[PDB]
């Protein structure tokens, strides 16, 4: 059993502090406490478990490396977070015998603070696409009231959940498409087989209007299953094996294809680098910056671990720097605010690593986080 | 080893990840929990869907198509865990995809994963 | 001259039912006698074949012969053999499958068809490499369809 | 129910009548998308290349249950015979993608 | 990526065999297997997955050191086994929503072949007692028509359930005494926090029959939580913290204490040898001999596991032998057959080292069971 | 360190399992999953009843009764687990028996371990 | 319904009314097992010793559901006022071995 | 000599209220003198003490001092801490605690009070090197109680 260097800092801490109520004769009186108020630093894991019955998903608090929360969860459950910090949720499934016997699908909602559930509603005929976690695959309207989840059996389709009201509301018939990228209350975006995006608005009842944009790429560029997502932004950011990044501004309701541009250097190219891990892009809205998973790996190697993140200026496209990351990471993300920090997961290690992203430097990590930890999601706050 | 390294398949032990049938296999081998490289372990319900993938066998220098089925109604084995990708696929492309769970046609309805087999179907390119 | 038979009842194919009109044509005396279709990819040719082909078989065969009523035609696999080349395919249209599938001989003289089977093969979606109907010039030259 | 399966597991194709009603399953489609046959024939399909495929009919259209028919390898058959007129729509279990109806008249 | 000599060989020879089959022009036709039919060198391990919501059970060949198939469970179940290998079950308990909702205690029953489960009672009131796994907390009358659970709160009772009749029939008032062992179809004893044994004969209907037995050990004396019992001789060893052991007879429906017998040598205990482990002790009905972990070590690591293992002679006390294990064990067992096989799991290597009980050699290993796997249960067959 | 050698308390680290007042705990350290050495984590339940024990504090050299109540209706933090027994009695002297699930008296009635809380009770012997 | 609670959780011992009927609790034990009180009294238990205790009524004892006293730390009081007349068996939820009686005539 | 008050209200305890009968023992003197009680664990007192305290004590506190409608004195706790010695435990059944336990002053000679005293100290369920009331000898040959 080890201690992280900041574990060991908070466990003398609280030594220290607990010897003085000691000593002055203050007594133990043992309550339920509530964790610190979301904010810009706090990052939630989740841990898949490998496929196992049950999850869990860790409340961390960035800035000290400290666990301030857990949720339990179910069989490969998809998890939200409110970027106003309101709120937090989850699609979950779960049977009446461990892994056998009646199946039963349902979202929840928690309270950020209290941790403690606000809603549990049911979804009918278990409509959950139980697929290894893609955060893009259950996702919130920007007004943060309605659940977005895709269903690929029998047939595509996305399951409307009215968060504010507690209910779930219907089924979406939609092409063969994959992910979701809301936009607007009534209005979110899709990837399909041909290569276009789909969009699709829906009102409370009736067909949704679905409409396809241009195919944005070809039938032999694969892109990955973790592309990045900035909803504020309507940004979409979509690396291909390769490291060639589509990227497409969803700000004006409307997909406008960006310049596509390549993350990984004609040199790197050539040394055979190439992404490789389960999240392996993230986005930082207010610097504009992209920050992509990278190591030198055979092609068909896209989900081992990479030790090294490459930084590259979203407009241009020019490269801004190259981290030692020191361990095998699988996913990484990045806290929204003022001088962001680096978040690098390690499946393996089940351990989280939080660099400066300025630096690339580590400043702390937090372990025995869970059986396989592979999703980090932060809440862009402000 | 090397997890960026190629993939080099063997044909010796079906029970360690390098085995030529599991080039893209994601999850446990079933020869672990009680099954056989082909067929499910007791109590487990047995998929018909699956995903593909083409693995080459280094023994007789052919590829065969193998059908990568989920037995479920458990929860994972938890044994000989393997994740190998040769031609895998993102999810808009399915019929390769191996983060899919293929516990589709089992008995029971089964949708919990527990273990995979690695039968061949069929010759490939 | 290659046999051309009924690809059902394997009875031979009666030319006396062919229009009289459009028998002549150099493409029909090179076709008969070579078992090849001068028309294919044509361009010249290409834009009557299309349309002869959407007047004709989209109604069953799909738009772009990615089949409908009847089977696709747009890919390798065929449910008749022979329709892996043009002395096959002329055949079947001639002479008619089975089902709705009746001959063409009332409808579409032997060049007229010649031309169909043109445009047919243009929606070929499979590998240059693997259009066995094809001359190496005509390979090169033509590309996998899409719409 | 609107349909009756003649046998519940794969066949070798090579055992079909020529002639049989029949649909090819290939390049990832089905080759005869919106089949038209009459009350009582009998539909075989027939999976033409290495990937499996098989049909898939959801509930309460051939019957209170949902038809999920087994995998066919290569150069597997699998049949179904409708005893009721109307359209019934299906979809290759594995590969969502892949659609095709029967109109039975 | 680490395999034990057995599976290696076990993946060879199935290696082989699919080479050959390919070869010779065989097809594969994936279908469910039955596991091979219950005999003496079976073995089951239990993993409690220190208290997690869900535990699996691991079935093993003894012999192959091979895994024949795997049982879920829910918290902290409690497993039995049918000596003639008829089929096995267990106390569970499971909650609606992962670890927290709606308890529901049960019990199911499994075909020792199929491992499908052939009856699920449920348990009114979720009237288990949540603890950690002691085999005798739960058991099967001589019969197998029976099984009795115990429960701590509100007061202590065990709980009579028809397996026969798949029902649960009552809860019987009982003193202030745990274990159950059962004895004849409506009797089993307990051990009482005064000391004494208690004799609980109970029918259909009425308060059951108690009677107490004369105190066998004095208070100063600890009795661990895992006492081997054999059922069929009647026999129940009971250790003590410091080795002494308890034999008592039950074979006469009475209990009949014997000489007491310490397990550790003179020169050992001063040498500050003491038993130590999860199931510290086992013994072999026929050859009719005392297994025991052991080690040096301070009087309060009870529970750490052990290196060494000692046997006696049941009925001499006699110094049989003493095996170095090679291992952290946590847990021994050993198959009832002529030549018997020695289990000894290991929890901290979530691993089970089977050895030659004759000899204390080492034959094979069997890893990857489980997250802390604490229960070896073998049935004795004839 | 040796798992059988004399447990030796400390009174600097509280997620250490050597820390002082955890001389006998079974299971992990609160403190390491959102509570704190005398609270329990966001949205689990605090036990009233629980198993004691006699820990000395090397700070003072006095000796203080801790009343190990667990934090219940969650899954085990898996996080920072320990297992010590300091005058750990068999179960048949509840009291000071530490393998039973101490979460009698939360509320909802939550009877699922998650983790164990190190409060001082009283001054022992 | 058979009895209320003055104080939901417990207070210190020194708040105690002098003259107040009284059950010290130490020794592992409720130094008073068999208490006789008449209806309108309030029983109040104090514990005396490091080791928590409570007082733990099984359900249909003193109303439909059980009531699970809070546990007494050191010098630490739980009252209960009797209002039915009757035999109340309680114990220690975690000491099921501590019993006691509060017989109210 | 020994400080011989009222547990509860402190006032010294009046021994002219003493009945005249058993003041004289060589017990009732050396007791007043060093505050030890020679009684304690006495064979030749021991099965008189009990009865004393059958009739006198067991209705109240119990058969064995377990405790009952009253108290228990069989243990290590004591309501009233002096009751750890027998100078404290005298004062106790002289001048009265509160309640149904009122001064024994009337009903006891001071004699009859230290051999019942004796008794109750033999009724002690604790640990003998815990027994503060007993010389060395004493404590080597005593044993917890048990019915
Ligand atoms: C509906 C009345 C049809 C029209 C108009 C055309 N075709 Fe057709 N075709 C139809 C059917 C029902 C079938 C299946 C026949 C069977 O026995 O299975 C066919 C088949 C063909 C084929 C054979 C393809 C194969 O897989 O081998 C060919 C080459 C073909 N049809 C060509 C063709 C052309 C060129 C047409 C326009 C002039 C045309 N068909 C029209 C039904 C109908
Ligand atoms: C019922 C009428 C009683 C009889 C007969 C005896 N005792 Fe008692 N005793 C009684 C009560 C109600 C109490 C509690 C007093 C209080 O306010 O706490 C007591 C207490 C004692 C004590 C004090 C013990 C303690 O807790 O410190 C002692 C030493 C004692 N009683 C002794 C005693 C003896 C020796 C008796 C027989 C002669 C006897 N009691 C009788 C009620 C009654
Ligand atoms: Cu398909
Ligand atoms: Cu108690
Ligand atoms: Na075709
Ligand atoms: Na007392």
């Amino acid at each position: 059993e080890a201690e992280t260097q900041a574990q060991e800092t908070q466990g003398q801490a609280a030594a220290r502090a607990a010897a003085a109520d000691l000593a002055a004769g203050q007594d133990d009186e043992p309550r339920i406490l509530e964790a610190p108020a979301p904010d810009a630093r706090r990052v939630y894991v989740n841990d898949p478990a490998h496929a196992a019955a049950v999850t869990q998903q860790f409340v961390i608090d960035g800035e000290a490396g400290r666990v301030i929360g857990m949720i339990d969860g179910g069989f490969l459950p998809n998890p939200v977070v409110a970027d106003d910090g309101s709120f937090i949720a989850h699609a979950s499934t779960v049977f009446s015998r461990i892994a056998r016997g009646e199946r039963t699908d349902y979202v929840e909602v928690f309270d950020p603070v209290t941790l403690l559930p606000t809603a549990d509603i049911e979804l009918p005929d278990a409509p959950r696409f139980l697929v290894g976690t893609y955060p893009w695959m259950t996702s919130l309207t920007p007004d943060g009231k309605t659940l977005l989840f895709y269903q690929f059996s029998p047939a595509p389709a996305v399951g409307v959940v009215d968060l504010e009201g507690k209910a779930f509301k219907r089924m979406l018939d939609v092409p063969d498409c994959y992910h979701i990228f809301p936009t607007a209350p009534d209005t979110f975006f899709m990837h399909c087989r041909d290569g276009s995006l789909a969009k699709v608005a829906f009102g409370t009842e009736g067909t949704p209007e679905i409409t396809h944009t241009e195919v944005f790429h070809p039938e032999d560029e694969f892109l990955i299953n973790h592309p990045a997502y900035s909803q504020k932004a309507g940004r979409l950011v979509w690396p291909t094996y390769t490291g060639k990044i589509h990227q497409i501004d969803l700000s004006s309701g409307d997909a406008k294809f960006l310049p596509a541009v390549e993350a990984l250097t004609e040199a790197e190219r050539a040394d055979g680098w190439r992404p490789g891990g389960w999240q392996q892009v993230a986005y930082h809205r207010a610097l504009d910056r992209i920050y992509l998973l990278v190591d030198q790996r055979d092609e068909w190697r896209h989900k081992t671990a990479s030790r090294f993140v490459v930084v590259l200026d979203a407009k241009t496209g020019e490269r801004l720097a190259k981290f030692e990351m020191g361990h095998e990471i699988d996913s990484i993300n990045v806290s929204q605010d003022e001088k962001p920090l680096l978040y690098a997961l390690s499946t393996g290690d089940k351990t989280l690593y939080i660099h400066d992203a300025e630096s690339g430097e580590e400043l702390r990590s937090v372990n025995q986080l869970g059986h396989g930890p592979q999703v980090i999601t932060t809440a862009d706050m402000g | 080893t090397d997890p960026r390294a190629k993939w080099v398949p063997q044909d010796n032990d079906i029970q360690a990840c390098d085995y030529w049938r599991h080039c893209s296999i994601d999850g446990n081998i079933c020869d672990c929990s009680g099954g056989s490289l082909t067929n499910c372990p007791p109590g487990t319900k047995l998929a018909t869907a699956s995903w593909v993938a083409s693995c080459y066998n280094p023994t007789d220098g052919q590829s065969y198509l193998i059908a990568y089925r989920d037995c479920c109604g458990y929860n994972v084995s938890g044994r000989c865990p393997c994740l190998n990708t040769e031609g895998e696929l993102p999810v808009y492309r399915p019929e390769f995809a191996n983060d899919i769970i293929w516990c589709f046609g089992a008995e029971d309805d089964a949708m919990t994963y527990h273990c995979t087999i690695s039968p061949i179907v069929g010759k490939a390119s | 001259a290659p046999q051309f038979f009924n690809i059902i009842d394997g009875s031979p194919l009666n030319f006396d039912d062919a229009m009289e009109e459009g028998r002549d044509t150099e493409a029909v005396k090179h076709f008969l006698e070579t078992g090849e279709n001068v028309y294919n990819e044509d361009p010249e040719i290409l834009p009557e074949a299309e349309e002869l082909y959407a007047g004709m078989c989209s109604g069953c065969h799909g738009h772009y012969a990615e089949g409908k009523i009847g089977p696709g035609l747009n890919d390798a696999y065929w449910t008749y053999p022979g329709n892996e080349t043009d002395v096959g395919l002329f055949s079947t249209l001639y002479g008619g499958a089975t089902g709705q599938m009746g001959p063409m001989w009332g409808s579409l003289t032997l060049d007229e068809m010649l031309r169909t089977m043109a445009w047919v093969r243009h929606l070929y979606t499979g590998d240059p490499k693997d259009a066995s109907w094809l001359t190496d010039e005509q390979k090169a030259g033509f590309t996998p369809f899409q719409p | 129910d609107k349909a009756t399966i003649p046998s519940e597991s794969p066949f070798a194709a090579a055992e079909v009548a020529d002639g049989a009603i029949v649909v090819d399953i290939a390049k990832m489609k089905y080759e005869t998308p919106e089949l038209h046959v009459k009350v009582g024939d009998t539909v075989t399909w027939i999976n033409r290349e290495a990937m499996p495929h098989n049909v898939h009919f959801v509930a309460g259209v051939l019957g209170e249950a949902a038809l999920k028919g087994p995998m066919m390898k290569k150069e597997q058959a699998y049949s179904l015979t409708f005893t009721e007129a109307g359209t019934y729509d299906y979809h290759c279990t594995p590969h969502p993608f892949m659609r095709g109806k029967v109109v039975v008249e």
